[PDB]
């Protein structure tokens, strides 16, 4: 339970550094911009996952039907276990029937 | 107005430092930690259901379920390919007509029942369009031309001693879908479809002057719609000596969507243009 | 020459506009050049931080994508076999040594996949959220209606001490018409401080207002603002997206 | 080979027609109040009490009827703006020779709004008609 | 600091490389090119007459329409014997 | 370009209040006054511009954006500028309240 | 990470580049179109649809090829497109 002795460096964040004054600029683009681009657009990150949700199972499910193709063997037999995995659990599994 | 905005002077700047959901929106969430809520942790102890492998939702312990010991009968039993007709009451169309959102001027077909927002439909539900029934009928004191897909007696005599004129028309679903939502369909680059026949079942609703059908014989039209006056007791008037007349003798070809577009033809709406075909073959083919 | 606008949209018959100073950014010394009226649906809507808040979490968690992934038993290397028989060693019974009770195992439960916090407020909330986040820089004093952005000068020392002057607060947001239009001498001036933040109409937020202590919005931006905001308490709901053609609409 | 085709401009108007409204329409002046439909405009002025209901976009009193549990019935009375208390009051001392009993009620000031116990909600348009919102 | 240009759509027709491999396969239809016509049209560089069916597509639909959609004509007649027959 | 000395805000009101606000009353709406001077609409706003813009050279002290709807007879501006406004803190007021001599407050910043 | 080009697609892009590329044009196009072979094994309905017997419904209707084996001594024979099923 040995507790580090020494005071860590102070870090300093300024918050007005770009990327944190800039933030949230461009959210309200479809109201004020007579809509064109709906917010989605926006959204930096994988190809499955713009402008979209889900629990753990449809995620996968999901990603396999977009990017499966393009998948390492490994890491596609890997989705493939994992999303029979969660079937037969949400399925089958839990408390509530 | 808002005396909170005078409170609002006195206090302190609004900022992202101090803002509060407002009470009772979030309910926290409970985690199986410590002394209440950990040790079995809500599943209760051994058998199944602790493990959590208790059986199937039907699923009675082995006794012939409920839901399989009544037996099998046609209640939903062809239920996708009856037909559904979305109710407009005489009182909602009043209520639209006072209000400014369908005008009774111009024609009334399901178009402008759509656009106005009294009504909605969505085809791939087997919605083949409005029917007209009698709620409002005794209020009613519009004077309207009126294209609904059924209506009923009562309804139709409602429309007629204020001195407008109801039909009858069938659309296919595909027809239906284009109708309720041109302008979805104008983006879609395609010629406009000839509008489908009716099913042989829908034949002899839509050929009678009873329904006022839009493939009626217009030589049974003024008897019929006369009878309609000597059961509801009321002076049928002459809708020839009235100066709208012109709008209300409207129809459309039993083979057009539209409202003075024809089968074949492609709106452009960016050159604010029409395009039509030619073509002998593609004029015998969209005419027919 | 007094500056004076009257607003462009029929107020209610029950309520009369709001009013403030239009100031001027060229002299230091030039604080009302003008006066204004402002719309009593846009700027003294009843203030509301419920909404406020709901707005602000939004902006903040919308838009993001956690990547953070732990492997479950399953994904970790090795340990397809049972590394001991499962009676008479003596000890605890184990399949995979990947398990997650065992020291390199796998991860019980942990976070899975890159994962989408993704939701829509609907449009009239988030309409009625820059409402009130324009209301409530207003009501307390920290909003300020100017006209041009015409500055004398490039120096952004001239900005801050400008701010000084009028006791403006550490931060600034400064709102422009278009993107293309916005003044040079702005531009220049802006683009090296942190603080002062020139942003164009379009890209108007509560996140960002709640961030900055003074909101100054051009003139035109206003006329613009009151007219986009208002649209909402008259329209019908969407029939197909408004980027179609509408009737009325652009 | 691709068959020829006309260009005209003349029956656009009829493509014009299909465009829907973006915007609600001002309902059309009568020269005869209530309509039809029963509809009654707000009046001229405004009255002098020390609160205000707007009407609904679609221009219609704003009093609704909600349910909870089955077995819960209010009425809200939304879009309040003035002294909210004072509409309580008057709304209790309305409906107070209907029950024999003060009608149970919830002020949200923050929300603008009026919750009532029971389902009023014909009386209390026929109520707030009367003076004239 | 200044925000950067607000992100815009294009309004200018927009062509998919044909020999891209890496190109959807929804993108290079018959359809996407109508649809590019009815977005613009004008400026689609799209030959309007190829909005309209071919001579064997016509045939087609042509010879489906008249399988599957009676005439009115045939239609009373195939009533009128059923109602004789229940008769 | 200079940078002119900050005002502090701290305002009191003069004793000569009602003539130099009557006086601006008649210059700025060039009436011959009706026989209420504080009475009179401001509801135009080139007389509001003209009128307060006067107040705020003449009085040294400005009606906030939030008051400005607050502002519709003459009145208003009257009962404005009778109010004084001190811009020293809740500490600043406690140093110079006359403290007993069993407390000292030391000012750490 | 991620493949740029789907997995399906290595065959073609194989055939794109190197000595592949070189190959006559008219070799290659009748490479590229895999037209589909006259059934065999299988019997074929004629119709695109088909009225549903016991709906009475009109139903679209396609046809599905059976896979058939071809050994590789059918390769030094002809047997007339048939094979093992
Ligand atoms: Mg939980
Ligand atoms: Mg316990
Ligand atoms: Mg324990
Ligand atoms: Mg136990
Ligand atoms: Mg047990
Ligand atoms: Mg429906
Ligand atoms: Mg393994
Ligand atoms: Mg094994
Ligand atoms: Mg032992
Ligand atoms: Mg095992
Ligand atoms: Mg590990
Ligand atoms: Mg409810």
């Amino acid at each position: 339970f040995h507790v580090r002795v020494t005071l860590p460096p102070r870090k300093v964040v300024d918050r007005w550094n770009e990327k944190r004054a800039m933030f949230g600029v461009y959210d309200n683009i479809g109201i004020l911009g007579n809509f064109e681009k709906h917010p989605k657009e926006l959204i930096k990150g994988p190809i499955w996952l713009r402008g979209w949700k889900g629990n753990e199972l449809q995620r996968c499910i999901r990603k396999k039907r977009m990017v499966g193709n393009r998948m390492f063997i490994d890491d596609l037999h890997n989705l493939n276990k994992r999303i029979s995995y969660l079937y037969k659990h949400f399925n089958r599994h839990g408390k509530y029937r | 107005g808002p005396r909170a905005l005078d409170l609002l002077r006195a206090l302190p700047r609004v900022s992202l430092a101090n803002l509060k959901p407002n009470p009772g929106s979030r309910k926290p969430e409970r985690r199986p930690r410590g002394r209440r809520r950990g040790r079995k942790c809500g599943r209760g102890h051994k058998g199944e259901r602790q493990r959590g492998t208790r059986p199937r939702l039907g699923f009675e312990g082995g006794q012939t379920p409920f839901y399989l010991r009544i037996p099998k009968y046609g209640f939903n039993e062809g239920h996708s390919f009856r037909h559904q007709y979305q109710p407009l009451s005489l009182n909602r169309l009043q209520y639209l007509i006072d209000l400014g959102r369908v005008d009774p001027t111009q024609p009334i077909d399901l178009t402008q029942l759509v656009n106005g927002r009294g009504v909605t439909i969505q085809p791939s539900k087997r919605d083949y369009g409005v029917q007209l029934v009698e709620e409002g009928a005794d209020t009613f004191k519009a004077k309207v031309n009126i294209e609904v897909q059924m209506a009923s007696e009562l309804a139709i005599a409602a429309i007629e001693k204020n001195g407008g004129v109801v039909t009858t028309a069938f659309y296919d679903p595909r027809s239906l879908e284009i109708l309720c939502k041109p302008v979805p369909f104008f983006l879609r680059g395609q010629p406009i479809p000839k509008r489908m026949l009716p099913p042989e079942a829908l034949v002899p609703y839509y050929t009678d002057a009873k329904n006022r059908g839009y493939l009626a014989d217009p030589a049974r039209f003024p008897e019929a719609r006369l009878e309609l006056a000597r059961k509801y007791g009321y002076v049928l008037p002459d809708i020839t000596k009235d100066e709208l007349f012109k709008m209300l003798s409207t129809r459309k070809d039993p083979r057009q969507i539209f409202f003075g577009l024809a089968p074949g033809w492609v709106v452009n709406m960016a050159d604010k243009k029409i395009l039509k075909p030619t073509d002998e073959n593609l004029l015998k083919y969209y005419s027919s | 020459p007094p500056v004076l606008r009257k607003c462009e949209l029929p107020v209610p018959a029950h309520r009369r506009p709001v009013q403030a100073w239009i100031e001027s950014l060229r002299g230091y010394e030039q604080e009302r050049v003008g006066l204004t009226e402002l719309h009593p649906d846009v700027f003294s809507t009843a203030p509301r931080l419920d909404i406020l808040h709901q707005v602000a979490i939004w902006q903040k968690n919308f838009k993001r994508i956690s990547y953070a992934k732990t492997k479950t038993r399953a994904e970790v290397r090795g340990g397809g076999r049972k590394p001991w028989v499962q009676k008479g060693s003596g000890r605890a019974r184990h399949g995979s040594i990947r398990s997650p009770i065992w020291r390199g195992g796998g991860v019980a439960h942990g976070p899975r996949g890159p994962t989408s916090y993704y939701y829509m407020l609907p449009m009239k909330v988030r309409v009625q959220g820059l409402k009130v986040a324009l209301t409530v820089k207003l009501a307390q004093d920290d909003l300020h209606i100017v006209d041009s952005l015409e500055l004398p000068t490039a120096d952004p020392q001239y900005l801050i001490e400008l701010a000084r002057y009028r006791r403006w607060g550490d931060s600034v947001l400064l709102v422009d018409l278009e993107h293309e239009d916005m003044p040079q001498n702005v531009v220049a001036a802006t683009s090296g401080l942190k603080t002062f933040n020139l942003v164009p109409a379009v890209g108007l937020n509560v996140h960002s207002m709640l961030k900055h202590q003074t909101l100054v919005l051009t003139l035109p931006t206003v006329a613009f603002l009151e007219e986009k905001l208002l649209w909402h308490n008259s329209r019908y709901t969407p029939l197909y997206p408004f980027r179609l053609p509408y009737c009325d609409f652009p | 080979e691709y068959p020829s085709f006309v260009e005209s401009v003349d029956e656009y108007h009829f493509v014009e027609r299909l465009l829907p409204p973006a915007s609600i329409p001002r309902p059309p002046k009568h020269e005869h109040y209530p309509t039809p439909s029963g509809w009654q405009p707000p009046r001229d002025p405004a009255p002098s009490l020390p609160y205000f209901v707007r009407r609904s976009r679609m221009h219609n009193i704003p009093v609704y009827r909600d349910i909870t549990h089955g077995n819960r019935q209010m009425t809200v009375i939304r879009k309040v703006e003035g002294d909210i208390w004072a509409l309580q009051k008057d709304v209790e001392d309305f409906l107070s020779p209907l029950l024999g009993k003060t009608p149970v009620t919830q002020v949200n000031e923050v929300t603008g709004t009026l919750r009532v116990k029971g389902y009023f909600d014909q009386q209390l348009k026929a109520w707030l008609l009367e003076k004239g919102f | 600091y200044r925000a950067r240009p607000p992100p815009r759509r294009s309004q200018e027709p927009r062509w998919p490389d044909p020999d891209d491999p890496l190109t959807p396969r929804w993108q290079l239809s018959p359809r996407y090119a109508a649809k590019q016509f009815a977005r613009h049209g004008a400026a689609s560089g799209v030959a309007a007459g190829s909005l309209w069916p071919s001579q064997e597509q016509l045939r087609e639909l042509e010879a489906e329409e008249r399988e599957w959609y009676p005439s009115l004509a045939a239609m009373q007649e195939s009533l009128r014997v059923q109602q004789l027959a229940e008769e | 370009l200079v940078c002119p000395p900050i005002q502090s805000r701290t305002y009191i009101p003069p004793e000569d209040l009602q003539s130099r606000l009557e006086s601006h009353v008649k210059e700025v709406f060039g009436s011959s006054v009706p026989s209420n001077w504080q009475d009179i609409s401001l509801e135009d706003v080139h007389l509001k511009f003209s009128f307060l813009a006067r107040l705020a050279n003449d009085l040294r002290h400005a009606v906030p954006n939030s008051r400005l709807h607050q502002m519709c007879r003459v009145r208003d501006v009257l009962d404005f500028y009778n109010v004084p406004v001190q811009d020293r803190s809740k500490f600043d007021e406690l140093i110079a309240s006359n403290l007993p001599h069993n407390l000292k407050i030391t000012w750490g910043y | 990470p991620l493949h740029k080009v789907p997995v399906g697609l290595w065959k073609q892009l194989r055939l794109w580049e190197g000595i592949y590329s070189r190959l006559p044009r008219h070799y290659l196009r009748s490479l590229e179109e895999a037209r589909t072979p006259t059934p065999v094994h299988y019997r074929p309905h004629g119709a695109k649809f088909k009225i549903n017997p016991k709906n009475w419904q009109r139903e679209r209707v396609e046809d599905v090829p059976i896979p058939v084996h071809y050994p590789p001594e059918s390769q030094l024979g002809l047997w007339g497109g048939e094979g093992w099923v």
